[PDB]
DNA sequence: GATGTGTAGCTACACATC
DNA sequence: GATGTGTAGCTACACATC
């Protein structure tokens, strides 16, 4: 009587929830009701057996399925009962009427029941009981010792679950037991779980304290997008200001680094809005107290938020003047100044740019004081303080107007003078030649006035004391690079160069100091880019400079070589008194060969592609070559190498009609040589093993049939759909097909091949033959039937757009 | 030349997906209307909590652990503007 | 000012199927 | 693994709200 008076009583409030959350508040109201009623007349068991019974009619149910109702109506009705609990507690100096037992029996009754589909086999059982709990998790109250044991031991195992879903379930009941054991379980799992939303859930709702900040941030490399954003939408935002009192400043320095220059929009907007909105705003706006926090020694980051936080904020932009106040300068200052002058500049800002900053006169007059406070001194990080100031407001003069004639040439002593400071640092030599360079407006006039600046600290040496000492010749050889780098005539117009290059660059090629060789080098390969004579000369030492230097020599003679060829073509080889191009050639395959020198490998493959796209190199069996060394297993743990031919392969085909089609004829048997190679490696045993260094012969197929796509192209003419040079591929591969013995390789070839690109403007010739090769295949070498179903899928096209005879 | 310009927008500009080579490259261009609670269910129903007999509901051992900890490799940021352009002298480029 | 809430539409992922 | 379809998590601009 009773009994059944209980369930139905439930059951109703069941039947009804499921439906709506209308009459929620209500329902529990009611279970409440039933409850206490049901424990007086001594049948609290009653109820809490079929309190139990009607919930594991929604553990079958899928995810998202709109009976969890009953899910939101179970944590709405221990939260309450808890919440009267400690209320009572509150309220009365005793609990009278065992309302804290009734409360600790139901939920260790409850946790228990639900517990036995923990392991269930059905996908959604798993979810649901882990689901349940997550919701009631907070509100379970006190536990005696072995329900915990029995929770954690249930989780630590589900944290490893066949479905991510389950597992995203599984942290989040993990994220209550935090603060021991608990936060082990999430460190490993925003590290190590494959699904990108299970490190997600670990990773927001982690404790966050001085232990796991480290894996948390870590994420900001993650690689899904989403994580990567909330690092910075989310964690860095909820923090505030803790990020820079908390956050140790080298990996606050690196986060906001990898955000500003991200991949992806997503991310870079979610960091630039950290920085002008969220953290200025929490600073109060004062712009100079932000630029503290981002370490400014760090420019090159700093520049882009400061330009990030000018497009948030333009009306805080021309609020900002220099007056002749300039007794308040500090490396932040000294930063703005250059920051907001060359932006000013870049968007063409009249207003600003008039009157904000001091006349170039002027300026020298201020740079002047900071050079004499550092070089002409008689502490330390005052050095490196002055010489900061010293850059940047070099760099801000190297664009100045100059139109007064007085302040054009009052910066020009200043920078003179600098760049006759033996003690100069190699970024103020640097700077100070730009400057030099941009008050001149003549490059005999530049060019006269550097070599001036080089012999004098020469001859000081060699007349102090008869070929200079080591560390002069070092200071001469910079700076004389420096002007190179911007000099763009002839030799045979400026003289003193070519005197120049007689008493210190040739000298510098034969030295014994590696640290002088290889400056003298780059000073010849500059002085090579301006007289063709000079490089042909030159060839041979410079491919064997890449033949038997060391690594870091070889590392600049290649360059050199490369730039050689850039500038001035074939010219320079295969002629009279010339070094042949095959000899070259091969100085290049030893070094994209090199595996053991994997930064020479970089330039080796960057500056192969870089001669096949200026169509300088056009052999084909190098460029196949080339090709191989991208896919080959011994290159594949060079990261440098593989962005390298990652994205220049690409470029390469989809540039030019011309180079594609060079990829298309040696598409096919590159395949063929990567097949046997990966072949080969998967039988042969070696204690290194690894047969997973090269990847597999049907994503290598993929790749090549991108890049032979004429749709990827760069320029459409409209005419290039009826281009066959993706057609002349395949057919090179079902021609090679025969060649392939073993059967799960020529089935990774044969299932991908319905990628290709088929249009009725495409040549009918090439398409019946690519078609006689399809069903030649099709009717005599039988396949798998996957495989034959691909097969077929294209012939059924060919078959289609073939029929379009009218 | 707009060869540069032309190659410089098309390419910096997305299609950065493929800038880590390998694998790494995409290109890629009611039920249940109710529930009667008062339905008996004669003891076959609970068993839903079943064994898992010899159904898995485990990863795998290998993927449990990845020393890659799927986080994405250094950047080196080839792009376009970086091809186009000289070695030694970064301010001129090649015939272009 | 700052938080809600309506709409819509986007893109890299995850999901499903065999 | 090669298909095709589904969705979490924003992203933008519009207003009402306290």
């Amino acid at each position: 009587d009773i009994n059944t008076k209980i369930f139905n009583s439930v059951a109703e409030v069941f039947q009804k929830a499921q439906g709506s959350y209308a009459g929620h508040r209500k329902h529990i109201a009611v279970l409440k009701k039933i409850q206490s009623k049901a424990v007086e007349q001594g049948y609290e068991d009653a109820f809490n057996f079929w309190f139990d019974k009607l919930v594991t009619k929604i553990l079958p149910l899928k995810k998202n399925e709109i009976i969890d109702r009953i899910v939101k109506l179970v944590a709405a009705f221990i939260a309450s009962l808890e919440r009267e609990l400690i209320l009572a507690k509150k309220q009365n100096y005793k609990l009278t009427n065992d309302e804290e037992g009734i409360f600790s029996r139901f939920v260790d009754q409850f946790i228990r029941h639900v517990l036995r589909g923990v392991e269930s086999p059905d996908k959604n059982v798993r979810f649901r009981v882990l689901q349940l709990l997550a919701v009631i998790m907070d509100n379970i109250g006190e536990i005696d010792e072995s329900l915990f044991n029995l929770l954690i031991l249930s989780l630590n195992k589900r944290i490893y679950d066949r479905e991510p879903t389950v597992r995203i379930q599984a942290v989040f009941c993990l994220t209550k037991f935090q603060d021991f054991e608990a936060t082990r379980t999430l460190v490993a799992s925003i590290q190590n779980d494959p699904s990108a939303e299970v490190r997600r859930a670990a990773m927001l709702n982690l404790i966050n304290d001085n232990n796991t900040r480290p894996y948390i941030l870590e994420r900001a490399r993650d690689v899904n997008i989403v994580n990567r954003r909330l690092v910075y939408s989310r964690i860095l935002k909820s923090m505030g200001r803790k990020c820079f009192d908390d956050i140790e400043p080298h990996i606050f320095d690196q986060l906001i680094e990898w955000g500003l220059e991200d991949r992806e929009l997503s991310v870079r907007n979610a960091c630039k809005r950290l920085i002008a909105h969220d953290w200025l705003n929490a600073l109060d706006g004062d712009l100079i107290e932000l630029l503290e926090k981002l370490d400014v020694s760090r420019s090159s980051v700093c520049v882009k938020a400061i330009e990030a936080l000018f497009q948030s904020r333009p009306d805080i932009l021309s609020k900002i003047k220099f007056p002749s106040i300039w007794k308040d300068f500090t490396v932040e200052i000294a930063f703005l100044f250059r920051a907001i002058y060359l932006y000013c500049l870049d968007n063409n800002i009249t207003e600003m740019l008039e009157e904000n900053f001091p006349e170039a006169s002027k300026l020298s007059e201020h740079l002047n004081h900071y050079i004499l406070l550092r070089y002409h001194h008689n502490s330390h990080f005052d050095y490196n303080t002055l010489e900061f100031i010293i850059e940047q407001l070099s760099i801000a003069a190297e664009r100045y107007d100059y139109s007064d004639e007085v302040g054009r040439r009052s910066m020009l002593t200043v920078v003179r003078n600098m760049l006759a400071l033996t003690t100069l640092s190699e970024p103020l030599i640097k700077i100070g030649i730009r400057v030099m360079k941009s008050l001149s407006i003549n490059e005999k006039d530049f060019v006269t006035m550097a070599i001036e600046i080089i012999n004098d600290i020469r001859d000081d040496d060699i007349e102090k004391q008869k070929e200079a000492s080591s560390a002069t010749i070092v200071l001469c050889l910079t700076r004389s690079s420096y002007m190179l780098e911007l000099v763009n005539t002839p030799l045979t117009e400026n003289i003193l160069i070519a005197s120049l290059m007689d008493t210190l660059i040739t000298p510098a090629v034969r030295n014994t100091a590696p640290n002088i060789r290889e400056l003298g080098v780059k000073n010849l390969g500059l002085c090579c880019l301006l007289d063709v004579k000079l490089a042909i000369d030159n060839m041979y030492i410079l491919g064997m400079c890449v033949s038997k230097g060391n690594a870091s020599l070889k590392y600049i003679a290649l360059q050199v070589i490369v730039d050689i060829f850039s500038v001035h073509g074939n010219t320079v080889v295969d002629g009279e008194g010339k070094v042949d191009s095959i000899s070259l050639h091969k100085i290049f395959y030893k070094v994209l060969k090199n595996n053991g020198l994997p930064e020479c490998q970089v330039i080796a493959a960057e500056g192969l592609c870089k001669l096949f796209l200026a169509d300088v190199f056009t052999d084909d069996d190098l460029f196949e070559t080339l090709v191989l060394s991208y896919f080959s297993p011994i290159n594949s743990s060079n990261e440098a190498l593989v962005q390298a031919f990652a994205f220049c392969i690409p470029v390469y085909c989809f540039s030019h009609p011309a180079h594609q089609q060079r990829m298309s004829r040696t598409a096919a048997d590159i395949l063929l040589r990567l097949c046997v190679l990966w072949d080969d490696l998967q039988s042969s045993v070696i204690p290194e093993v690894d047969r997973e260094a090269m990847l597999k012969p049907n994503i290598i197929f993929q790749q090549l049939l991108f890049w032979t796509d004429p749709r990827n192209l760069v320029n459409q003419t409209g005419s290039t759909k009826k281009d066959t040079v993706q057609l002349t591929f395949l057919i090179d591969v079902l021609k090679i097909y025969a060649q392939i013995e073993k059967k799960e390789i020529k089935k990774m070839i044969i299932t991908n091949i319905n990628a290709i690109f088929l249009s009725s403007e495409q040549d009918y010739s090439t398409l019946k033959e690519l078609l006689e090769y399809s069903d030649d295949i099709a009717e005599n070498d039988n396949l798998d039937n996957v495989s034959k179903n691909a097969l077929d899928k294209l012939r059924n096209n060919l078959n289609s757009l073939i029929e379009e005879i009218n | 030349s707009i060869f540069e310009k032309d190659l410089m927008a098309y390419f910096d500009e997305n299609l950065n997906r493929n800038w880590r080579g390998r694998e790494h490259w995409k290109v890629r261009n009611k039920k249940v209307l109710e529930i009667d609670f008062f339905k008996t269910d004669d003891s076959f129903e609970d068993k839903v909590f079943a064994s898992k007999g010899r159904t898995k509901i485990d990863m795998p051992i290998k993927n449990r652990k990845n020393d890659t900890h799927y986080l994405l490799p250094d950047d080196f940021h080839f792009s376009t503007d970086r091809i186009t352009r000289l070695f030694i002298k970064p301010g001129q480029k090649m015939s272009l």
